[PDB]
């Protein structure tokens, strides 16, 4: 009868669920959407500055596009 | 109501007492073999939810299974004692409930409780593995059956 | 002939892990030499550029650089575009 | 962003609890037992059930034992396999890691310190050579489990843990390192210490090896840990083979794929604990130290002229 | 400072399982309990004595086992350099000489327990 | 800066913990291994500081060659736990003459 | 021991191109192509120079020319570029790869429109 | 060295390292590459005593580069009477400087 | 700025954990976790292969000297911090070392001990350059193969002469 | 599929590597133009605090030689605010 092994997987997939799409909403709900921006090298990192400046608003996370220039 | 509130809590201690203690893989004579029979998966020990473990500073109830000797006297004292609290203690069969077969002999303590506090005396000689496995459930039962939060309340 | 058929067939009969990590090790060691494909790896690293190629003050007689990165001049990959 | 640590750390403990469920369950079906079920339906309510009495059950600090020692240990073995949850490359990193397996592979190797250390501080014989069996067993599998990491990631391009998923992408690691993964399995075997190598413990041969002064909540930290430790390399494992696809609009399709192919290895840890009698650690570090180091040397210079090999160098970013 | 805040987490989460399983459970010694465990009877007297190695000889050899493989460690990085030729002799040969004193260690005896 | 003070000091006391024997040379031989580790985090500070990229190169060898004196040097120690059973450098005079 | 010098805050201030990372690098390909001769020019000054504050002028002509070139690709295709830098902004990397089919929408505007 | 070996047969065993301006791994610049290049070919076949006095300018510069401990004293300087007088008073934050 | 120079002063009392000779192993706490700071001091200046791998090895140089300790250089009663009085003595005259030159350094940043520094922390001696896509410490470590060469065989021949060593002087006939 | 696809990715790398060279004339336009503006920004506000102080040339050559450095950023961020020196000095190295 290994179906009863099933609930005890069933509510373990389900707990291992948790931390995963948690660590996707929170990053893209700290990010507006978008998906955590990641800077392994100093290019993306001097950029998340850039964009966090120009933003006006200090936010990384919101760009400006071509109506940001007149 | 206070009252209320510890019997609550009351609840929630024994019922995670009972259902996960954890009985001592300690063995003496010819209990302990049929001791393991109803751990066989006929049985099955670990159904009603509980598993060995060696160490006294491991186990809940010591199972005492098999005749008891002066020799064997001061180990079975010490590691009975070596056992945190809650602590409980079932006699397997005839020869550890008292004396047994050989409550005459001259190397034989008639009684493991001359030695060690008892809960439950599980009899036959051997107990059949039906037996002691109530013997288990009787101590399920009276582990249901304590107010230990409850009488410090009122105490 | 004989005496290394034989000691093969030890090697292979008592201890079949070594005479095989000696394999795997023993080959790897001389494909380098018959690697066609290492000049290529010579030239997948060259290629990735790192560091921008800050452009050259022409002084005239440079036919090779170009004026602009669209002249056919210059150094091309176009072997990793087939690869 | 700590509600993010929150959901990362709770879950865990849970689904350790409920390893042991399926610890208790899934062998006695696989051993013509019924496991535990008059606790809640099928058992379900006995992760819950051991949690509390073990937490109300009563700590003992043996006489002989050195305090410090003895509660710092527990602290270093559940908060290391804690915190060896937030580097995997589940679908969104907590941490994005430019040294992934190094985080990894570093304090795994202080893992193991606990356990060291448990042995000597409840002082007695029975934990003192069982902490020294550790020696012995981490003397074996770290010599080589640096050598095997190496290997398969080799051809990832880095050591960051993210680039696993687009490197695997089309076919699933183990097909181009099954021998490795043949090597990197039972390793980590002989590292969660396991039944083939769970010689700390040696629940025949030394009672309990470094648990035997310990009792209720520090055995419920250790419990975890240890339980918290197999799930962790065990997803390690998926990731470093068995990597699935990640789609950037839907990251839950990445989730339900990653979760299985973590439950259903580690079902082979619970698989490999019923069937296979124990090492003995004298040929567990022989036997690790004389097939095992010199074929992971040779996949090894394998896997390092092979992408020199067919220009197959994989790029660091 | 994010790895830092998972730390002090971790190891705040961890202590509070210690704390109230050190305190909430009751407390009752009295010194037999306290004792440390011989299978049932009372040790020698010791667990302080050299319980000298066995195998010790395998022992140092894994620190310089574990030493050169951090030698070895750039070599994703070390793939990635316009000198492959002559990383792949240096690479190759750092193997070979972790192989030949695995070697010499193994026919020399060695790694079998010294008796 | 006071970060190098820090680790320069590590040096000293560790240079003080080296030479001074109390009980058993084990203690002082895990000082010398330590002593290296001031060493290291001296070095490295430089290195990094300074953006010199190849000598990144001796924080490793360095310690290559430093634990490997504490190799030949633990290993030196089971020598004397045989003949003389102790680690003992009081003991360890035995050429007094 | 000397005299340090630097260019008052009048003459270091342009029409700063304000627009975010991603559409840059978006359009950083067709960018590169045609305004390069300002960028080209800028440093054989920062190189040969070796000195930023000897290098404004070309600063500026750089930073105009590219303000040229967003203002040539919002006047004739300004819908286009949108899709494409919004899904260059979701890949955390900025990957290509994910971008093929909002990359050829792009390219085809300014390849027959301009 | 002693036995420069290194120069006989002309081929480098260590020399790669040595001074900060050498060839780098695709060309990563050292911090004081301008100050350190100044400094070694001033004093270059000169000689070790003949080349304090003369290549100093260029040595003290490169060292202050090095460890640019008389700049950071200077920004004690600034740094200590910044605190002495905005506690006291008169200064005030211009609103760049604070955000 | 904080953990900069806080992590460092926990390296110079980490240190004092094994200069004063407690139980070799209470001395292999002291350095075990300055060897974890350790890490974080080249860490918070880049160096994250360098701070993992003292955090690699010296674990791993370190797992093997515990069970010599605890083998064949144990005591019946081990050492502590507070038991014996001198190495209490080598305890504390560890902690007022360094605690008049910090407070030194904190008050006056002109500390002359030795060595002329100045104490404005040490955030400022870092660097405005950019690394491109390139670490400069992996890059560096990752030119061992390139550029290494006789750098290299040094250190390897060491390590085969290293495991004849570690034989012969311990065979014993 | 590995030497395939670990081609494409190198493929991918070098477009990467080519959107970043060509991206590099306006950044490096904007971080000199963002550091000189600042350094004056601190000598305009160096005007006003060297006053009580006997001796002291504004803007002095740091150095002997007139050739420009790279500047020691304990200059560029000396004065500023706490939450500006973590964001950038420490700010990659803690950022994750
Ligand atoms: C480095 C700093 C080391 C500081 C120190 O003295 O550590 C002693 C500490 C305890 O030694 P022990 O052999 O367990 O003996 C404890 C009692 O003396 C013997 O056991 P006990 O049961 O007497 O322990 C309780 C005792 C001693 O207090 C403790 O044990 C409490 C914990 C240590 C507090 C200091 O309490 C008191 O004396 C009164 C405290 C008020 O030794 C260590 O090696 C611990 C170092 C921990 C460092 C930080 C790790 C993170
Ligand atoms: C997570 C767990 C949540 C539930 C925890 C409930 C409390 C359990 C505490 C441990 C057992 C003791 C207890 O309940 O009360 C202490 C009380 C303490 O007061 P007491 O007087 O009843 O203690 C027992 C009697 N003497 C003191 C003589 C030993 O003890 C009991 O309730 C045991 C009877
Ligand atoms: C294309 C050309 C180049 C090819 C290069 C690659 C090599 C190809 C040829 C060899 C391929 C296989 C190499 C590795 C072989 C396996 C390792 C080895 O040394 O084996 C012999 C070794 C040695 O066997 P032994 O210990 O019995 O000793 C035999 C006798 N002597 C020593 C003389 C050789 O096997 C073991 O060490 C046993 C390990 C037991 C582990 C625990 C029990 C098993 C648990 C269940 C595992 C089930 C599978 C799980 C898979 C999970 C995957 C994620
Ligand atoms: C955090 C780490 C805590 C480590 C100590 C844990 C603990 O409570 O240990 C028991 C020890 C001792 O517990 P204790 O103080 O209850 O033991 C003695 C009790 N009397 C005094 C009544 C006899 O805790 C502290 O010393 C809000
Ligand atoms: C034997 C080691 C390998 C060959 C020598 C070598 O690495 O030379 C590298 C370089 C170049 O010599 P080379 O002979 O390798 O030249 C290049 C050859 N290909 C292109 C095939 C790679 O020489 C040195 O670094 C010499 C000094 C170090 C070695 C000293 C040995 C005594
Ligand atoms: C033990 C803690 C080890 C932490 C560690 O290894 O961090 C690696 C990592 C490696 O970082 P990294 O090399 O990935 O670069 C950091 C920037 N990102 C992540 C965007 C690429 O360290 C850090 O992230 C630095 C921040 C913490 C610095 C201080 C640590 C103090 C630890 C005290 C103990
Ligand atoms: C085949 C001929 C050599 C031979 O006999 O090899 C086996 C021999 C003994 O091996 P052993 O496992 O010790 O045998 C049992 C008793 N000890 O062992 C030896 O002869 C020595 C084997 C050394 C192996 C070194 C491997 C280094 C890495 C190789 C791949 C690159
Ligand atoms: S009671 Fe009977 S079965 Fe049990 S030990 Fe005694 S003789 Fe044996």
């Amino acid at each position: 009868m290994w179906f009863e092994i099933l609930p005890g997987i069933a509510v373990m997939a389900a707990c291992l669920f948790i931390p995963g799409m948690a660590t996707a909403h929170i990053h893209k709900f700290t990010n507006g959407g978008k998906e955590k921006r990641v800077a392994h090298f100093s290019y993306q990192w001097n950029l998340m500055e850039r964009d966090r400046c120009i933003s006006g608003v200090n936010r990384y996370h919101v760009t400006k596009g071509l109506e940001n220039i007149d | 109501r206070g009252e209320y509130v510890v019997a609550k809590l009351d609840d929630l201690v024994n019922w995670a007492r009972r259902s996960s203690l954890w009985p001592m893989t300690f063995g003496l004579a010819c209990c302990a073999v049929e001791m393991m029979h109803m751990a066989a998966p006929r049985y099955d020990m670990d159904r009603f939810g509980v598993v060995f473990r060696a160490s006294p500073r491991q186990s809940d109830v010591m199972i005492v299974a098999g005749t008891l000797t002066n020799k064997m006297a001061p180990a079975l004292r010490k590691v009975y004692d070596q056992m945190p609290e809650p602590r409980y203690v079932v006699s397997m069969g005839s020869c550890a409930n008292g004396g047994g077969y050989y409550h005459y002999s001259y190397s034989v303590v008639r009684g493991c409780d001359r030695i060690v506090p008892v809960d439950i005396y599980v009899p036959g000689c051997p107990p059949t593995a039906e037996a002691l496995l109530y013997g288990i459930l009787q101590l399920q039962r009276k582990i249901k059956r304590e107010k230990r939060l409850r009488i410090w309340y009122r105490r | 002939a004989g005496r290394i058929a034989s000691f093969l067939k030890n090697a292979w009969a008592k201890e079949p892990v070594l005479v095989a990590s000696f394999a795997i090790g023993g080959l790897a060691i001389i494909l380098p030499s018959l690697s066609p494909y290492t000049n290529y790896a010579i030239r997948i690293n060259r290629a990735t550029p790192y560091n921008y190629p800050v452009p050259l003050r022409d002084d005239g007689n440079m036919p090779d650089v170009p004026s602009h990165p669209q002249d056919p001049q210059g150094p091309s990959l176009e072997w990793l575009k087939n690869l | 962003f700590m509600i993010n640590i929150l959901s990362l750390i709770i879950p865990i403990l849970l689904a350790v609890a409920f390893l042991t469920l399926v610890e208790r369950k899934v062998l006695g079906y696989m051993q013509l037992r019924k496991g535990p079920n008059v606790v809640g339906p099928y058992g379900l309510l006995q992760p819950i059930a051991d949690a509390l009495k073990l937490v109300t059950k009563e700590p003992l600090r043996p006489g002989t034992s050195s305090i410090s020692m003895f509660i710092i240990a527990p602290i270093l073995g559940l908060s290391l396999a804690l915190t060896m949850w937030v580097p995997l490359p589940m679908p969104y990193p907590l941490i994005n890691m430019n040294l992934g397996v190094l985080f990894m592979l570093a304090m795994s190797s202080l893992a193991v310190y606990s356990i060291l250390w448990s042995g000597w501080a409840s002082n007695s014989k029975y934990a003192l050579i069982g902490a020294l069996r550790a020696v012995a067993q981490t003397i074996s599998y770290e010599v080589t489990l640096a050598i095997i990491l190496l290997s398969v990631l080799l051809m990832n391009g880095s050591y960051t843990l993210s680039t696993l998923i687009t490197t695997q992408e089309h076919i699933w690691m183990i097909f181009t390192s099954w021998p490795l993964a043949m090597m990197w399995f039972i390793s980590t075997l002989a590292e969660t210490n396991r039944a083939p190598f769970d010689l700390t413990e040696g629940e025949s041969e030394l009672v309990s090896g470094f648990n035997v002064e310990y009792a209720a909540g520090p055995f419920a930290m250790f419990f975890m840990a240890e339980y918290a430790n197999i799930i962790m390399m065990n997803a390690f494992t998926a990731i470093l083979f068995l990597g699935a696809s990640h789609d950037p609009h839907t990251p839950e399709l990445y989730t339900i794929n990653f979760v299985l192919k973590t439950l259903a290895l580690t079902i082979t840890f619970l698989w490999i604990r019923a069937s296979y009698p124990r090492f003995r650690y004298d040929q567990l570090m022989h036997l690790l130290w004389k097939s095992f180091l010199p074929l992971t040397l040779a996949l090894c210079m394998w896997h390092i002229s092979l992408p020199i090999m067919t220009a197959s160098i994989p790029p660091q970013s | 400072m994010n790895i830092m805040l998972t730390l002090l987490t971790n190891v705040t989460l961890a202590s509070l399982l210690v704390l109230i399983a050190f305190w909430l459970p009751q407390l009752n010694a009295y010194s037999e309990k306290t004792s440390p465990y011989e299978c049932g009877f009372d040790p020698m007297g010791s667990a302080r004595l050299p319980f000298s190695m066995k195998f010790f000889l395998v022992a140092i050899t894994f620190l310089l086992f574990d030493l050169e493989i951090a030698l070895l460690l750039p070599l994703p990085w070390a793939s990635q350099t316009n000198n492959l030729k002559t990383m792949l002799t240096m690479a190759l040969f750092l193997l070979i000489l972790l192989a030949a004193s695995l070697a010499y260690e193994w026919t020399q005896k060695g790694l079998e327990w010294a008796e | 800066p006071l970060v190098y003070m820090n680790i320069i000091m590590a040096f000293a006391i560790a240079l003080a913990g080296l030479l001074m024997y109390r009980s058993h040379l084990m203690s002082s031989l895990l000082c010398l291994e330590g002593m290296m580790l001031s060493l290291f985090i001296m070095s490295t500070l430089i290195i990094l500081n300074t953006h010199f990229t190849l000598a990144n190169m001796m924080p490793i060898i360095l310690l290559v060659f430093a634990a490997c004196e504490a190799a030949l040097g633990l290993s030196l120690l089971v020598m004397v736990s045989n003949t003389y059973g102790t680690d003992y450098v009081q003991n360890l005079n035995l050429l007094q003459c | 021991p000397g005299i340090v010098e630097l260019p008052t805050l009048e003459d270091l201030k342009v029409q700063e191109v304000k627009v975010s990372s991603s559409v840059l690098k978006a359009a950083a390909h067709h960018y590169g192509a045609q305004c390069d001769k300002p960028n080209k020019e800028f440093m054989l000054c920062r190189w040969e120079e070796k000195d930023p504050r000897r290098c404004l002028e070309e600063g500026k002509l750089v930073n105009q020319c590219a303000l040229d070139f967003f203002r040539q690709i919002k006047r004739h295709c300004a819908e286009p570029f949108t899709e494409y830098w919004t899904c260059i902004d979701y890949s955390g990397l900025q990957l290509f790869r994910h971008c093929r089919k909002q990359q050829a929408k792009f390219d085809e505007c300014v390849l027959d429109k301009l | 060295p002693f036995f420069d070996v290194q120069k006989r047969l002309g081929l480098d065993l260590d020399r790669w390292m040595t001074i900060q301006s050498a060839e780098q791994p695709h060309k990563i610049p050292g911090r004081c590459h301008a100050f350190e290049k100044e400094w070694i070919e001033c004093a270059h076949g000169i000689g070790g005593i003949r080349a304090e006095k003369e290549c100093k300018i260029e040595f003290d510069d490169f060292v202050e580069c090095l460890l640019r401990q008389k700049t950071m004293k200077r920004l004690s300087a600034i740094k200590r009477q910044r605190d002495k007088l905005i506690k006291e008073g008169k200064y005030t934050p211009p609103p760049h400087h604070l955000g | 700025m904080y953990i900069a120079f806080i992590l460092s002063t926990i390296f110079v009392i980490g240190f004092v954990g094994f200069s004063s000779k407690p139980s070799p192993i209470y001395g292999g706490l002291g350095l075990i976790v300055s060897g974890g700071v350790g890490c974080g001091i080249v860490l918070n200046f880049g160096g994250s292969f360098l701070g993992l791998m003292v955090f690699l090895i010296y674990l791993g140089g370190m797992l093997v000297v515990f069970g010599y300790t605890t083998a064949m250089a144990t005591e019946m009663y081990p050492e502590v911090w507070v038991s014996n009085k001198t190495v209490f003595g080598a305890f504390v005259s560890g902690l007022m070392m360094e605690f008049c030159m910090v407070y030194y350094a904190l008050k006056e940043e002109e500390v002359e001990i030795i060595f002329k520094f100045n104490g404005l922390g040490d955030w400022v001696i870092y660097d405005t350059g950019d690394s491109g896509f390139f670490s400069e410490e992996a890059m560096g470590i990752a030119a061992l193969y390139s550029y290494g060469t006789w750098l290299v065989i040094v250190t390897g021949w060491s390590l085969l002469i290293g495991v004849v060593v570690i034989m012969e002087i311990t065979r014993g006939n | 599929s590995m030497m395939k696809w670990n081609r494409e990715r190198r493929r991918l790398q070098i477009e990467d590597f080519e959107a970043r060279i060509a991206l590099m004339p306006l950044f490096q336009a904007e971080k000199d133009r963002r550091v000189l503006q600042m350094l004056r920004e601190n000598l305009e506000e160096e005007a006003i605090i060297m006053k009580d102080v006997p001796d002291w040339k504004v803007g002095e050559s740091v150095f002997h030689t007139t050739r420009w450095v790279t500047p020691m950023m304990g200059e560029l961020y000396g004065l500023r605010t706490n939450e500006e020196i973590l964001s950038a000095t420490y700010g990659f190295i803690w950022y994750t």
